[PDB]
């Protein structure tokens, strides 16, 4: 066949390209940092009227001060997030404070190239890119609310607002336009769930989505499905009425 | 101290005309504390029997062992291993823990099916076979016992003459020692037939 | 470096066939013919010694080898790998029977130990099967003489008689018909030399064949005396001059 | 470097199946043919040689039952070589249960374990399958006799009759017609011959082809006996059963 | 070292001593000898401080990855265990503590365990650990009631504690008091002996011994 | 040391076995079990070193129970005391070697059967009528050999224990506040709540 | 030695190995799972290729990882094993170290990592099974049940079914489930899953099992007749119309 | 052609040439501008920062390896961390060990015989990044080019990335000129900031968009980014 890390003649890793179309796949997910805090949102995507909808994990809490939203193949991130967990939960042990957000990134980011079938460079064990992305989330001391998109590539950039997913092109073309730095915690929920109904070929409702912020004051919170559904409501209205 | 002398006990073997015979006592005691009267230290794989003497967990152990591979030893042979044979086995099974050996004192007594000659070996604990054509001794009594042997036989006993013998050995021998005794049992073994019989002896 | 040969050589087709080792069997066939005859008191083995060169000194190669010594082996195919093959199948005797139990393993339980041998470059990553097909004749107290072949498969299967290679096929009818179960060894030695001669094209003779026989045990060629019970070695190669004259009663 | 030449023996096909264990069993069904055969008081094994010769020593011969344990046997079907390796393996797995727990091992724990090893041959290593299939015949104190099979793949069944090897589907019919729950050894061993001799490819079904073996609580004693016929009396029942 | 923990009609009550010693120097008498693992774990420290102090701060960030991983505070026997277990791993290499893990869950209730570097967990009402543990035991076996007021078993704990700073030359500096109820634990203060010996001994007219 | 006693009656096997824990100069416990089952019908109780007591008993307990499932049965009480033989007798060779000895009491639901197995650490095992370890066979290897019946019922056996108990009590150097009683049957095991006084 | 990746991404991100597993799956005898209101039912369909066997000793479908709780799965058997071995082994470890049963989520987990580790390491193919898991979490009494594939992934569901023609089954499911009153009754329950197996099974009281599990370690599997009882009051509802 | 000796680096074409490894060089080319130059004085970095939205941030292009060493990259990020991050090691272990301030004309040796040990053995692959190395050592201000083919050079100065060959030739222009801008750290930075520019196209450098280091005489190895740049557009 060919080596699970062979260079296209364009300068690309093979594995790591593909990687990247699963994860366009995936079901939706956007990610809104404001100076009040930062949200994200997710696309549940039940394949089934049977499935309990809130058996679907895809907002995670790394930390109480960093939590994390992930689309593609989903199965993929468990290790990832235990490596992130762990990461965090350490630094606190070794150093008394907490990880940076930031560093966090750059720590999940280090497994991401760990893969081949015998790479020259140290011992790689795993058989293939991770097939995820993660919009990772979360507020430090140092510099504030950040929100990270990262990659199977080993690549993470920090975003305003980012959308990752099915509708990631159309949504961050909206994001694009939406987002303005003095955006309030609040509306910042509001355009999330509105992009996320927007590109969603399911009607949106508190079942079918999730959100989710990071505070300083509150840490990394899930909002529960009678919140959300509120803020559901309330952005009908604020629609309906223009 | 000594691993051999922690649970006591002994075994002797003897050979008679176109007979053997292998007898043991049935004390497993904790030094001083007696704790049981039932610990037989004889046992049989076809036709080949081994007495063993020494620390109880590895009397019980090696037993496990050779039965484990007298077992294989017939599905791959297709016939029930001989006193020669395993006698070889038993000798290098030891030896192949040379520098952490079982502390045991076997005792390998049977009639080789091919030949009906009579036959007895015993080993150090690292294998060191000792094929005698009278009788071989082991335990906590083994002095007693080589005592009484050296003295009590004689060639060719017919099989109810050499139970008589070794009965009068195993039992005078293990009244002197502190470690033995508590019950005997004795082994008759012929071509044809095996005889158990359990002894009448002290029991302090 | 390092074998990054891991994976099975020897795969099966769609058609549930092993390849390599119908290959392998082929390699067989090519073979110089070599066969084997048990008499009610000995086992026969024999082959022709096919110099590869008139300059080549034939007694310098021998294809009849002795494993333990009431036990001997003889080949069709590739003769390095029954070269690698009997050092193995003497070594085995020891480190897995001798050593353990104090006396040669008998015949079966060889072969047995061979076979597996082979079974495993069938199976193992990175390796060829055995290019070779082998005849074991052997005796030991309880189970007699005994002859075996045994395949690149890891099969065997004992025999009254049986040849191998190049004219097996006409060997092998050519002994259906001559052989009986009253056979004495002689008589089989005789029917081996026959049997032979058909399969050899030109020169036939005491130094063009190779022949070896498990009979009676030879005490004058133990190498001490002393112990009863050390009789002598029941495995034996024939002479050049032995050969002959058989031949010329044939 | 080696990639080239990988078979890669583990893999599924677009449909989900493994490659190798359909061409493994697919070899399997080009060899002798084994029956097992469980009656009330007994089970029995029949199996019919493949290739044979007026040469062929068959007093000294086996190649399809073999005695795993006291209680426990297997009848073959495909590679002997593969076989062997499991066979032994099987026959060290038992005694380790008998060393262990002083008891003899269930006969279902034994079979979990050779399918175990075969399973795995399928899911890694990138090593061949074992090209065998295996008919168990045993007989423990919790499910008294019992007749299991094992193939290529490492999967295994229960049966109360069932064959393995050439013309299955042939066999199986037959015994699917004349089975019934309350046979008795003798009766199953008749079945057992019968549908051999209509499966064979050969012209007669002679003994000299064939390899039998019965697990009968002999009740003259109360305990089970384990019996692999030698050529006479695979000779003997053959007249009797009507084959002559 | 003096510690000690026990249950009681209102929870669980939990006190310790201050005081660190190198031999029969004394190295400090403002140690903290209680680990707040978090707002409902307390572990307490006895034998090496390094030991303790090391593996107990280990322990939390153990619980904490817990919780992450099942979503839910890990229960007073599980956190008492991982330590338990992990303690086996070096046992005969040296470690040396006597520890005490008290907690309360909606499972469980009020919860306390007894650790040690030995591979010895024990589940009780009432535990006293370290060089003055008999002293504290004098004190608080013959004035131990399951019924104490919150407020009675506080002082219970204390005295306790005092008594032991008093006889044992290992144990001193000041007392260190923690509450438990199910809504976590309540830390009520540092209570420096210098000062509590004397008013102790005014107010309640004992240690009746020393020249005052 | 601490006291492990097991008596095999007529259709049942009785342990009884001391609830304190000492360390060092004071008693920490009065309320120890010092047990584990096994099985619904195998009861283990085990003395020793301070942490290879627990971690052996639960380690056992942990694979004899995986047994169960897996097979969806009991083992015998022999095979689980062989099971349990052949792990100490591995431990006694180990690095660092588990001190511990323990008594099995378990139902033989097929023989229809009480068995008592006594073990020490070096892998030493014996099936006896009663047995004990530590110092307190010393006292009751006499009491019962002398006041001993095989037919005797569970009533008569939790008597020659309180006789036992007695005895421990009166000669015995330390306190090992009083013992907890159970009782393995064909019905399973059962704990006698009521001997602190019977 | 042989660490070949065998699951790779393909050009439109796609596993083949993980869905030639699922394929597999597909191909497996039906699995139906659907919890009540007080417990938990797990139907399971007995392929008919061969029609001789001994049901007595063959491995029956519905597997118990700990007392109180089950597994069952569709596709390859042998692959099956592995899993509930490790699965069966987690449970013993769960227990000792946490003194603690695992509860049905926990478990879920564990399988379900195990095989999506098979997915993205070296010299493995990924399992050919998809299990149903269900039970009740130590001292609680809310049915639990979830399902996993080959990829990793899992998710709870009210009832679900894997295995051949589970397409048809989901079908009779989603149209016969109601989540606002799930089946009240041990019987009603275990009714609904006959009824939803008859669709596929095409009568064949002697090719459905069933295991009923209610809380506290109360699991156990119906016989025959038990079965075949149910197989009968649901003809009749049928041509009573 | 290509096609059958391109599958790894293992592998030679019939006329001597190793695919895998031009293929990484290429990820190079397409990665985004910079500029290494240095006088006797100081060296200096020039790189132009590239974002994905203009709600992402730039990437950032340099790392420091020491107080006296640095470099640039164009291409894998992630290859660039690693490499940094081993010649941060080396850095390291000469000081600790030997209490020595490692040469830049070692650490290029060292990285060189680290990237050939993926271009000889099966399984490994070429690292796809470029460096451009700067420190001031025993010797001087000193200018490396990595490539990962393992071909290290030192240079007055240089640059990689797209559209590259036009500051090239422009420092290839100016050499005679900047080589002497000795003492005089903001001219040096200036005549980076002009080679730089000479290979933009899309748009022109901004203050989120620059960034600068430098290194020399008496001063350590510092960056400059945002306003910190503002002085220089
Ligand atoms: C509780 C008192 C005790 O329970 N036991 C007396 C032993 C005291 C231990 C501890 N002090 C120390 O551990 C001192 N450090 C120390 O001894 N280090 C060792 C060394 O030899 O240097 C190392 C571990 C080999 C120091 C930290 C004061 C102490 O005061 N124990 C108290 C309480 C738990 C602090």
């Amino acid at each position: 066949d060919r080596g699970v890390s062979t260079f296209s003649p364009e300068g690309r890793l093979f594995q790591v390209e593909y990687s990247l179309e699963a994860i366009k796949l995936g079901s939706t997910a956007i990610g809104i940092a404001t100076k009040e805090g930062v949200v994200l949102g997710v696309e549940k995507r039940a394949t089934s009227p049977l499935l309990e909808s809130d058996s679907i994990e895809k907002i995670v809490e790394i930390d109480r001060h960093i939590g994390c939203a992930m689309s593609g193949l989903t199965a993929d991130a468990r290790s990832m997030i235990e490596h992130a967990r762990t990461a965090a939960v350490t630094h606190n042990l070794y150093y008394d404070e907490d990880i940076n957000v930031e560093s966090l990134t750059q720590s999940v980011c280090d497994l991401a190239l760990r893969f081949g079938e015998g790479a020259s460079g140290e011992e790689r064990l795993m058989s293939r890119p991770f097939g995820v992305a993660l919009l990772i989330a979360g507020h430090d001391a140092d510099d504030g609310y950040q929100l990270f998109h990262a990659e199977p590539s080993g690549t993470f950039y920090r975003y305003n607002a980012k959308a990752i997913g099915s509708g990631s092109e159309g949504a961050q073309a909206e994001l694009l336009n939406e987002w303005h730095s003095s955006l309030t915690l609040k509306e910042a929920e509001l355009l999330v769930l509105k992009i996320l109904k927007q590109v969603m070929e399911e009607k949106l409702d508190e079942n079918n989505a999730q959100l989710s912020c990071i505070t300083k004051q509150d840490g990394f919170k899930i909002y529960d499905n009678e919140k959300t559904a509120e803020l559901i409501k309330e952005l009908k209205e604020k629609e309906a009425a223009e | 101290s000594d691993p051999s002398s922690i649970n006591g006990g002994i075994v002797v073997a003897m050979t008679g005309k176109d007979c053997v015979a292998i007898a043991c006592d049935l004390r497993l005691g904790s030094q001083s504390l007696g704790v049981s009267n039932k610990f037989e230290k004889i046992f049989h794989y076809g036709h080949v029997f081994l007495g063993i003497t020494g620390l109880a967990t590895d009397v019980t152990t090696l037993n496990e062992m050779f039965r484990y591979k007298t077992n294989l030893y017939k599905l791959k042979e297709e016939r029930a291993i001989e006193p020669e044979t395993f006698t070889q086995l038993v000798s290098s099974s030891l030896y192949e823990r040379r520098f952490g050996p079982y502390f045991v004192g076997p005792v390998v007594a049977g009639i080789n099916s091919k030949s009906g000659k009579p036959f007895i070996a015993g080993f150090d604990l690292i294998g060191c076979i000792d094929e005698a054509k009278d009788f071989i001794v082991s335990g906590t009594a083994s002095d007693q016992l080589f005592g009484m042997c050296e003295s009590l036989y004689e060639p060719n006993l017919e099989p109810e003459d050499l139970f008589e013998t070794i009965s009068q050995a195993l039992l005078n021998a293990a009244d002197r020692d502190a470690l033995s005794g508590w019950g005997a049992v004795v082994y008759i073994i012929k071509k044809d037939e095996v005889v158990k019989r359990y002894l009448k002896m002290r029991q302090d | 470096m390092t074998d990054r040969y891991s994976f099975s050589l020897t795969t099966f087709s769609p058609s549930g066939k092993l390849g390599q080792i119908d290959y392998a069997l082929t390699a067989v066939k090519q073979g110089v013919t070599s066969l084997g005859i048990k008499a009610t008191n000995g086992v026969v083995i024999a082959t022709e010694k096919k110099s590869s060169s008139p300059l080549a000194m034939s007694e310098t190669l021998s294809k009849v080898s002795l494993l333990t010594p009431d036990i001997g082996a003889v080949y069709s195919g590739m003769g390095p790998d029954y070269r690698v093959l009997v050092d193995k199948s003497r070594k085995v005797a020891h480190t897995s029977y001798k050593r353990i139990y104090g006396e040669y393993p008998p015949t079966k339980l060889l072969v047995s130990e061979v076979a597996k041998i082979m079974q495993e470059a069938t199976q193992s990553g990175g390796v060829r099967p055995f290019g070779v097909s082998l005849l074991i004749a052997g005796h030991d107290e309880f189970n007699g003489f005994s002859l075996y072949q045994v395949d690149p498969s890891g099969s065997y299967f004992p025999w009254k008689a049986t040849a191998i290679g190049k004219g097996s096929v006409a060997a092998k009818t050519f002994l259906e018909k001559r052989w009986n179960d009253e056979l004495e060894l002689e008589d089989a030695i005789h029917i081996a030399l026959l049997t032979l001669k058909e399969s050899v094209e030109g020169e036939f003779n005491g130094d063009t064949i190779e022949l070896a026989i498990i009979g009676d045990e030879n005490p004058d060629l133990l190498g001490y005396t002393g112990i009863p019970t050390d009789k002598g070695p029941r495995f034996r190669k024939l002479t050049s001059q032995e050969i002959n004259d058989r031949l010329e009663a044939l | 470097g080696s990639r080239r030449y990988d078979s890669r023996t583990t893999i599924f096909s677009p449909e989900g199946r493994l490659y190798q264990v359909e061409y493994a069993l697919e070899s399997i069904s080009h060899a002798g043919t084994a029956i097992g055969i469980m009656a009330s008081d007994g089970i029995v094994l029949a199996a019919e040689r493949k290739v044979t010769s007026t040469l062929l020593e068959q007093d000294t011969s086996t190649e399809k039952l073999y005695k795993l344990n006291d209680k426990i046997a297997v009848a073959v079907a495909g590679l002997t070589a593969d076989a062997e390796i499991l066979i032994n393996t099987a026959r060290i797995h038992a005694q380790n249960y008998l060393k262990t727990y002083n008891e003899d091992i269930p006969v279902e724990i034994l079979v979990r374990r050779l399918s175990d090893i075969k399973q795995g041959y399928t899911q890694h290593g990138g090593l061949r399958p074992f090209g065998v299939s295996f008919i168990y015949a045993g007989y423990d104190d919790r499910y008294g006799y019992q007749l299991y099979t094992s193939n290529p793949s490492g999967n295994y069944t229960g049966w109360k009759a069932i064959s393995v090897g050439a013309n299955t589907s042939a066999a199986q019919t037959l015994l699917q017609m004349d089975y019934k729950d309350d046979m008795k050894v003798d009766d199953a061993i008749e079945l057992a011959l019968k549908t051999l001799s209509k499966t064979t490819d050969s012209s007669a079904l002679t003994y000299d082809r064939l390899e039998f073996a019965t697990i009968r609580k002999g009740a003259n004693d109360g305990e089970v006996y384990q019996k692999i016929f030698k050529p006479q009396e695979i000779k003997d029942i053959l007249v009797k059963t009507g084959i002559t | 070292t003096t510690t000690l923990a026990f249950r009681f009609q209102g929870g669980i009550i939990v006190a310790v001593d201050s005081r660190a010693t190198a031999g029969n120097w004394v190295a400090s008498q403002t140690v903290k000898k209680v680990i707040e693992i978090n707002p409902f774990l307390l572990g307490t420290m006895a034998g090496g401080a390094a030991d303790c102090q090391f593996w107990e701060t280990w322990l939390g960030s153990q619980c904490r990855l817990h919780e992450l991983r099942e979503k839910e505070r890990i229960s007073v026997a599980a956190a008492s265990k991982i330590l338990s277990n992990l303690v086996y791993q070096y046992k005969g290499a040296g470690l040396s503590m006597g520890t005490m893990i008290c907690g309360y869950t909606r499972k469980e209730g009020p919860t306390i365990y007894y650790v040690d570097s030995d591979g010895t967990r024990l589940k009780g009402d009432i535990f006293c650990v370290g060089s003055g543990q008999t002293f504290a035991y004098g004190v608080l076996d013959s004035n131990y009631k399951w019924d104490l007021s919150v407020e009675d078993a506080l002082y219970l704990g204390k005295r306790s504690i005092l008594a032991a700073a008093h006889r044992d030359a290992y144990s001193g500096g000041s007392v260190n008091l923690y509450h438990v109820t199910e809504d976590g634990w309540i830390y009520h203060g540092n209570h420096d002996v210098g000062e509590l010996f004397w008013k102790v001994k005014e107010e309640e007219g004992s240690f009746n011994n020393v020249i005052g | 040391m601490d006291i492990i006693l097991g008596i095999r009656v007529q259709d049942s096997v009785i342990l009884a076995s001391s609830k304190a824990v000492t360390r060092g100069i004071s008693v920490l416990k009065d309320s120890d079990d010092k047990t584990r089952q096994l099985s619904p019908h195998t009861l283990m109780s085990f003395a020793g070193e301070a942490g290879d007591t627990v971690q052996f008993a639960e380690y056992i307990q942990a694979n004899i129970q995986l047994y169960s499932i897996r097979e969806d049965y009991e083992l015998s009480p022999q095979a689980v005391s062989s099971f349990v033989r052949q792990e100490l007798a591995k431990s006694i060779r180990s690095r660092r070697p588990y001190q511990v000895n323990v008594l099995i009491g378990g139902y033989d639901k097929k023989k229809n059967k009480p068995e008592l197995y006594q073990i020490d650490y070096l892998g030493t095992k014996v099936e006896l009528p009663y047995g004990a370890h530590g110092y307190s066979g010393f006292y009751t290897f006499s009491l019962l050999d002398h006041h001993y019946r095989p037919d005797m019922t569970t009533e008569e056996g939790l008597d020659l224990l309180k006789l036992c108990v007695q005895e421990l009590e009166k000669r015995m150097p330390m306190d090992f506040k009083g013992v907890i009683v159970k009782i393995v049957d064909k019905d399973g095991i059962r704990q006698v709540d009521d001997f602190q006084a019977q | 030695g042989y660490d070949r990746a065998l699951s790779i991404f393909s050009p439109d991100g796609h596993i083949f190995q993980v869905e030639y597993a699922l394929e597999a799956v597909k191909r497996g005898t039906c699995a139906v799972g659907v919890k009540g209101k007080n417990c938990v039912v797990l139907g399971c369909e007995r392929r008919s290729t061969l029609k001789l066997q001994d049901t007595r000793i063959t491995p029956s479908k519905v597997s118990k990882i700990d007392s109180h709780v089950v597994l069952s799965f569709s596709g390859l058997n042998a692959d099956s094993r592995i899993l509930i071995e490790k699965a069966r082994v987690e449970a013993q470890s769960h227990r000792l170290t946490l003194e603690d049963p695992v509860t049905v989520e926990y478990l879920t987990r564990y399988v379900a990592g195990v095989q999506q580790r098979y997915t993205q390491s070296g010299g493995v193919r990924p399992f050919g099974v998809s299990t149903l898991i269900a039970g009740f979490d130590p001292r609680d009494d809310e049915p639990k049940l979830y399902q996993t594939e080959p990829s990793g992934i899992y998710s709870s569901w009210s009832a679900q079914t894997i295995g051949r023609n589970s397409k048809t089954v989901r079908e009779f499911l989603e149209k016969n489930y109601d989540r606002k009153e799930p089946p009240a009754t041990v019987e009603e329950c275990v009714k609904l899953t006959v009824r939803s197996l008859l669709e596929v099974v095409q009568t064949g009281a002697k090719n459905i099992e069933i295991t009923v599990v209610k809380p506290d370690s109360d699991i156990v599997a119906l016989s025959s007749e038990e079965i075949n009882q149910y197989v009968t009051q649901i003809e009749q509802e049928k041509q009573e119309q | 052609f290509r096609n059958n000796y391109d599958g790894d680096t293992v592998t030679f074409s019939p006329t001597g040439r190793l695919f895998q490894v031009e293929y990484a060089l290429e990820a190079i080319k397409q990665g985004s501008v910079t500029v290494g130059l240095r006088s006797n004085t100081h060296a200096v970095l020039v790189a132009l920062k590239r974002n994905a939205d203009e709600l992402s941030s730039y990437q950032k292009k340099i790392i420091k390896c020491d107080e006296h060493m640095g470099l640039s990259l164009a291409g894998l990020a992630p290859d660039a961390r690693v490499l940094s991050n081993y010649l941060r090691q080396q850095c390291n272990y000469s000081s600790l060990v030997f209490n020595r301030k490692l040469a830049v004309e070692r650490a290029g040796h060292l990285l060189c015989d680290k990237a050939q040990k993926n271009t000889q053995s099966y399984g490994g692959r070429p690292y796809g990044v470029g460096l451009l190395i700067i420190g001031y050592d025993k010797s001087g201000a000193h200018l490396l080019e990595f490539q990962p083919s393992g071909n290290v050079t030192e240079l007055y100065g240089t640059a990689i990335g797209a559209r590259s060959q036009g500051a090239k030739t422009y420092l290839e222009r100016t050499l005679d000129t900047f080589i002497k801008i000795d003492g005089n750290p903001d001219e040096l930075i200036k005549a980076g900031v002009e080679a730089i520019s000479q290979s933009l196209r899309d748009e022109s450098l901004t203050v989120d968009n620059l960034s600068i280091a430098i290194v020399g005489k008496d001063t350590p190895f510092t960056i400059y980014d945002g306003e910190a740049v503002a002085k220089y557009i």
